[PDB]
């Protein structure tokens, strides 16, 4: 069988596109798997002693889109916390949640097709006793087969 | 209500004389046989039985041909006139009619008879037999078909609406459904839903010294054959005929008739015979067609 | 009626090449293909060996020259290989297609025969005893059709070779209808 | 040279389909460059004077190709009428054939020509 | 009481549609023979006798065909369906049907008539051919047979019982006999009793990867023919028709038909002719069989 | 194709369970092909002799158009191999920290 | 088979003045043949081209 999407339905019913049918196309269309995430600050996260306040953080994780705003998350005293963006299909009032953990707990879990909860890595916080020491984001992976370029620019390296 | 009979001189062309068999003065009675024959081929070893290819064969139709003149001079004007108009073309169009259907077969003349057993006022009574060349094709006018923008509703399609700057929501079965195209205008199917093996395409062409003519392609988008001619000045119209017996190809300017077969590209005219797919136009503003496809019994 | 196996045909330009991977791993020749299609043989006349006739039947498959016709029988056939080895051998009748004509009516010849087709041998291949000459005759790399072996009872051919009349250069088909003769014995 | 017969065993010369004559034992292909069908020959030689084998190339001519060329018989076509010793390139069932109008049948009923293929193709 | 013949346009299949000839609107009658011709062989040595083989050779049969329309309209409607529908199957099966017998026959249109002598209300009265692919073959269901355990009786079984500690009797003609087996529902027949020529078998696969079909075996417990296929996953069902006209050998999952002949066994696949003995099914959850016998005359 | 997702011309849509018929002992192209004149079902699959991608412009034109994914050869009985057609990104001007090449540059 | 007494499968049965049709310049292989779902005579003999067990 094979599922039209990016077609138009004369009597409004014929081709539905859905968040899941959506969040696939977006995933091919950047090049990400369900490990890695496109995350841009159009504001400074602010830090507030062992805490951690994104003023205007928008992320697509799984091909799936959400915006924070004003989000504090709870951090853990003289320890590299780990912040990873949780997403539950099955909370359909807040799918999206956020978690400082241990670890790098990044799971992979495929949302879109399947079930489970996909947990990813964004960004990196270093604390100490007080407050927060360094902050470091998680490397956008960009998977692609093969580029057509004109002109490129590399500051680490090939 | 009753069966209509009729003999057509240039059935597809302008100088059609038309013979009405079944009312005029010359008539069409009797048919010998409408039917058909085949030939299985099947051959039996040790009471099994094995089937080949079935060779659809068609008989000779024999007419009982009644005149019904006025007087002797009227009678042997009509047997004069009608004969002579079947010697004039090559091969002569019948025409089935009934209530329900309306087909044709292109019978050619293949013996006719004149005796002297007169009947009141010099009257004929004579068997007429024909050969057949195709027993049972439709007439049919093929057009092209227009696609049409789907309605926009609020909540159902892709549009940012309401409360600014806009918002279509995600949902079960509702979602959000594309409207149309921009300038959906722009796509024009000319379907073929059944084999063809000829047709009478009249296509008037747009620019003149680029490749003007018909494509076909099949179920998945590719071609097999092309009627594509190559023009000095713009014909007002390319009249092209697939018919076997008498295949015309001719572009017309004002009054003038010129041949376009030496000009036409040989390579991508492949087939005659049209498959199940679509017909594209190339270099043509307009298009008008009557496809004549096959039925073995009707 | 008769089961038949079409095959294309088995061009040893192609099937005499060890780069067949077993699943042990080592390298093995091209094993025979599956069937393009799978008919019916009726209308027949089917040569065992084909020591006078040549076979002719009409397929219901639309058969060409050179492909290769297996005709299946629900029967087995027991062959002493060895002098107390046997084996259980399904019976077999394959032939090559030499012509067919309107009617679909081909024309059979025993694959061996047409095996060992333009094949010449001198008469000092003649000199050794019966086995030499059979192996010489059946070889994938000289023979016009493909062959993985042949199967010999060795008491048969165990004499010596006929003596050939004016010691001249004989064709292959001349030679193993001389030895066939005087050994009474048929290839199938 | 030392029995006076053939009592060496035979070395089998197989032809490509580009052209090229190889010995049997020395291919290395897929089977791909070589033909569908294999008809086969035996050859007898003579050593020369000097005592060497016969060249390869003295071989190829007795296991060459001939030119392989289509000719057809057909009725002629009042929208382009072609007549004898006319240079012509054919397009029968979606191949193309090139060579010359070799002859022109007159009968009672039809009006045919026979197109005769020059071949010279690659 | 009386006899009933049916027209069916794919008999074993789920697009069957069927014309009832002795009822409905389009009738057969008068056929011309439904007996036999034979070809015996007979070459005779100064008066002697010796008999070949015979050839059991089946002729065509003619059939009055009548339409019972009640308008001109309805009976060309009748014979533009009936013939159409003959012709768009390669072959078609007819049933002849008695107080004791149902038989059924694979024909062939060989000639039908269309003529202009009109009854009543536009009446048809035409004589229809047809060529004989196989005469009179039986359409049955066939199923496999089950074992039960025979009851225990007291001094003719093999138990140990009255009086401590248990006592069996060695008698003369009564002595002991086994009552049954452990688990007898183990022990399954699919029994052939006479020659069967053609099936339509549904076959159910258990494992995947693992030949699954039917093998037969001979009086004997030995194989002459196997239907056997190695698929890569668990079909459905596979669906087997040995008939010689139309073979189908195809593997259903879901709603995907897949075509299963390359991935078959051509060596195992001797005959398609079945002899008496047993079917045995490799790798199979649940079979479902509809078996067809030839009879030369019924 | 249990479940592939293709974007061909723009255009998403999902292959759920869809079967694509092979020929024997032959490199199968295997294409997606979209016609926006079969309202009902715009996309189908095709396995094909060549690679016959024909870079028909649908969304700005008329036509059908076809390209090729997938690579399939078979053998007499079933699928030896597959290859996947390669995904082209073309891009103007790249400004990156880091790449890997697995094949050259 | 005038009178041959044999265990197969653990089933006893005789041979009582039972004859069996062998092919000539052959070498014949008795089976016993043992089909349970054959109620009334579960067991036959058969004269094989091979060692058929
Ligand atoms: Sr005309
Ligand atoms: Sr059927």
């Amino acid at each position: 069988t094979i599922k039209n999407f990016t077609f138009f339905s004369p009597n409004s019913t014929e081709f539905p596109v859905g968040s899941n049918n959506d969040g696939k196309l977006y995933m091919m269309l950047t090049g990400m798997d369900y490990r890695t995430i496109r995350r841009k600050d159009w504001s400074s996260p602010l830090n507030t002693a062992l805490n951690v306040q994104y003023t205007n953080t928008s992320i697509i994780a799984g091909g799936r889109y959400f915006e924070l705003l004003n989000e504090t998350v709870a951090l853990k005293g003289d320890s590299v916390n780990y912040i990873h963006a949780n997403i539950d299909l099955t909370q359909t009032a807040n799918p999206v949640s956020l978690s400082a953990e241990t670890a790098n707990n990044s799971n992979g879990v495929d949302i879109n097709n399947g079930s489970g909860v996909l947990k990813v890595c964004f960004d990196i916080v270093t604390t100490s006793g007080t407050g927060v020491t360094s902050t470091k984001p998680i490397v956008q992976t960009s998977t692609l087969d093969s580029i057509s370029v004109n002109d490129m620019t590399v500051s680490g390296s090939i | 209500g009753v069966r209509q009979y009729k003999i057509h001189t240039n059935l597809d062309g302008t100088d059609d004389k038309v013979w009405d068999v079944t009312n005029g003065k010359v008539r069409f009675y009797q048919p010998s046989n409408l039917g058909l024959q085949s030939t299985n081929n099947i051959w039996q070893s040790n009471g099994i039985g094995v089937m080949g290819t079935r060779s659809i064969t068609q008989p000779q139709i024999e007419f009982k041909l009644e005149t019904f003149g006025e007087s002797l001079e009227e009678n042997y004007q009509l047997m004069k006139d009608f004969v002579n108009d079947i010697l004039s073309k090559k091969f002569v169009t019948l025409e089935y009619q009934t209530e329900i259907f309306q087909v044709y077969a292109d019978l050619a003349l293949a013996d006719v008879t004149k005796t002297e057993g007169y009947g009141k006022n010099g009257t004929f009574s004579e068997k007429i037999t024909f050969d057949i060349i195709t027993k049972w094709y439709t007439y049919e006018n093929l057009t092209f078909d227009k696609i049409q923008n789907g309605k926009v509703i609020a909540g159902m399609s892709k549009i940012y609406g309401g409360t600014a700057p806009g918002n279509y929501k995600y949902i079960k079965g509702t979602s959000y459904t594309y409207y149309g195209e921009s300038d959906i205008d722009r796509l024009s199917r000319w379907d073929i839903k059944e084999e063809i093996f000829s047709f009478m395409g009249i296509l008037y062409p747009k620019l003149p010294k680029t490749p003007a003519g018909v494509r076909f392609l099949d179920d998945i988008g590719n071609e097999y054959t092309a009627i594509v001619f190559k023009t000095e000045q713009v014909q007002d119209y390319i009249l092209i005929n697939t018919d076997v017996n008498d295949e015309t190809y001719q572009g017309w300017k004002g009054t003038t008739a010129l041949n376009l077969f030496p000009v036409m590209d040989f390579e991508r005219y492949r087939t005659r015979i049209i498959e199940k797919g679509q017909m594209e136009l190339i270099n043509l503003s307009k298009a008008e067609f009557k496809i004549k496809r096959k039925a073995d019994f009707v | 009626m008769l089961e038949a196996n079409v095959y294309d045909n088995f061009n040893p330009n192609y099937y005499n090449i060890s780069d067949f991977s077993m699943p042990n791993g080592k390298k093995e020749k091209r094993g025979l293909p599956i069937p393009k299609a799978r008919c019916q043989v009726i209308n027949y006349e089917l040569w065992e060996t084909g020591y006078l006739y040549t076979s002719s039947a009409t397929l219901t498959v639309s058969v060409e020259v050179g492909d290769i016709v297996q005709i299946l029988f629900p029967e087995v056939v027991p062959i002493e290989e060895a002098l107390g080895k046997k084996k259980k051998l399904n019976l077999d009748m394959v032939y090559l297609v030499t012509d067919v004509d309107e009617s679909n009516k081909a024309t059979l010849k025993n694959y061996f025969w047409a095996m060992i087709e333009s094949l010449d041998v001198p008469n000092a291949i003649t000199k050794t005893t019966n086995f030499a000459i059979i192996d010489y005759l059946i070889d994938p790399n000289k023979n016009n059709l493909m062959s993985y072996g042949y199967f010999f009872n060795s008491s048969i051919f165990a004499g010596k070779a006929t003596i050939n009349r004016k010691a001249e250069t004989s064709s292959a088909h001349d030679v193993a209808k001389r030895i066939f003769s005087k050994v009474q014995f048929q290839p199938t | 040279k030392a029995t006076d017969d053939y009592t060496d065993p035979p070395k089998m010369y197989i032809a490509k389909n580009n052209g090229d004559v190889i010995d049997y034992s020395t291919y290395h292909g897929d089977g791909t460059d070589l033909p569908d069908v294999r008809t086969a020959k035996t050859l007898f030689y003579d050593r020369d004077d000097h005592g060497n084998p016969p060249e390869l190339s003295t071989i190829k001519v007795e296991i060459s190709p001939s030119t392989i060329v289509t000719r057809l018989i057909f009725n002629q076509n009042e929208l382009l009428p072609l007549y004898v010793n006319d240079l012509v390139d054919i397009w029968y069932e979606g191949k193309l054939y090139s060579g010359y109008i070799a002859d022109r049948v007159k009968t009672e009923f039809n009006d045919r020509l026979i197109f005769v293929e020059s071949g010279d193709k690659p």
